[PDB]
């Protein structure tokens, strides 16, 4: 029995080498992903400020994007956007809503599902693959106006620091099924801009949701990203605490067998000297 | 000191004097129990009493045990600490209360000689060495 306890340090001192080689591969891959993000958080702005911010609006149909994580390491960062999704998900629900759940990374089909099935309808994986592109955040926003409902909610993690992530809703409405309508203030507060366009003020708009659909897409499979090497280094900095500790407590138990296996084979020696002599 | 007997074995004495001095001290503090007044008796290093007693039973050539322990090492705590008692009213009320000290190898109490003073005693003191590290002195678990 002194080879199995031998065998369990085996087993930890790799792990906690494992679990260390992990903490700085999602340490650098950290780095070299926010010279993505804070550039990415360019373009995401004017659309917020000509489009405005309008989360609790009672749209008739609605497509909610919880964008997760596809590898699970992370630590409770695609549930904890779970929960805040039925957080998201039951608040905006007023009248009987329309909503297709959707799920961004690979995590989020399997967590979704226990919570919310019978409204969810997509799944896109595989995105954090090579690297997160504005084309394939257009593909994953082209196939969002294949239906074609009055918001469009996502719910992702704003990486902030390598501490703290905080969760964020961003809402995007569809050009004048609802969007103008929220801008109507005794008059309009759209009417202010003169439109440059080829086309009327009904479709630039129709150009323009769509562009501000791709822009947050990106951005918050680029945050995401982000927040979720963010949180697998806290993740693998607490797995090997907790194989340090496990170690710990282990070679105390080992040292213990040493010791007595010592003093076991010396009475066994001992014993059957003393029969003879 | 107006109060207190001074027990002293030290580490270079022989092993029969270790050994027997918490019964030595024992025997002081039974004066009081036994007259009506009260003892408090302190065996600072009852572990060390035990490694002195193992000294004297293997070169006695007594067979090893456990921890290579002569096995009557349970009954060389439990009678000495079985003397600490709160007598009754005909015997006068007297009282003993012992502070056994057992020391410890990186906090594993399920050693021989400390499970066996935990099953003669009462009740624990459990001083744990990273509370102490910490300063929270004295450090209770």
């Amino acid at each position: 029995s002194n080879q199995a306890v031998k065998q369990r340090i085996r087993a930890i001192k790799n792990i906690g080498k494992i679990t260390k080689a992990m903490k700085m591969v999602a340490a650098s891959k950290m780095k070299n992903a926010q010279i993505a993000v804070e550039q990415s958080r360019g373009l995401v702005d004017p659309f917020v400020r000509l489009f405005g911010d309008f989360p609790a609006v009672n749209s008739n149909k609605s497509v909610v994007v919880a964008v997760t994580s596809d590898k699970g390491l992370c630590g409770g960062l695609n549930s904890n956007i779970t929960k805040y999704t039925r957080a998201t998900l039951a608040t905006t629900e007023s009248e009987g809503k329309d909503v297709v759940v959707v799920s961004i990374g690979d995590k989020g089909r399997s967590q979704l599902t226990r919570i919310e099935s019978q409204r969810y309808q997509l799944a896109i994986a595989d995105t954090y693959k090579v690297r997160v592109t504005f084309g394939q955040a257009s593909l994953i926003v082209e196939e969002l106006i294949k239906h074609n409902p009055q918001s469009y909610q996502i719910l992702f993690n704003k990486f902030r620091s390598a501490i703290s992530f905080k969760p964020t809703v961003a809402t995007i409405l569809s050009p004048d099924l609802l969007e103008k309508q929220l801008e109507d203030v005794t008059g309009n507060s759209l009417d202010a801009y003169d439109i440059e366009a080829s086309h009327e003020r009904s479709d630039v708009l129709r150009d323009l949701t769509e562009f501000h659909l791709g822009v947050t897409l990106y951005n918050a499979m680029l945050e995401n990203n982000c927040s979720e090497h963010a949180s697998r280094m806290s993740a693998m900095e607490n797995s090997t605490k907790s194989a340090g500790e496990m170690l710990g407590k282990l070679t105390l138990d080992y040292n213990r067998k040493r010791q007595a296996t010592i003093t076991t084979e010396l009475i066994e020696i001992i014993a059957g000297a003393s029969a003879l002599m | 000191m107006r109060y207190t007997i001074m027990v002293s074995a030290t580490a270079s004495d022989a092993a029969p004097l270790q050994f027997l001095a918490p019964y030595s001290g024992c025997a002081m503090a039974e004066y009081f129990r036994d007259t009506g007044k009260h003892g408090l008796i302190i065996y600072d290093d009852l572990s060390k009493q035990s490694v002195a007693y193992r000294q004297m039973s293997l070169l006695l050539r007594r067979p090893p045990g456990r921890e290579a322990f002569p096995g009557d090492v349970f009954y060389l705590h439990s009678r000495l600490l079985e003397r600490a008692a709160k007598l009754s009213k005909e015997l006068g009320g007297g009282s003993l209360t012992a502070f056994p000290v057992i020391e410890t190898q990186a906090g594993d109490v399920s050693a021989y000689i400390a499970t066996n003073v935990i099953s003669i005693t009462d009740g624990q003191i459990f001083l744990e060495t990273e509370l102490f590290y910490k300063g929270i002195r004295p450090a209770l678990n």
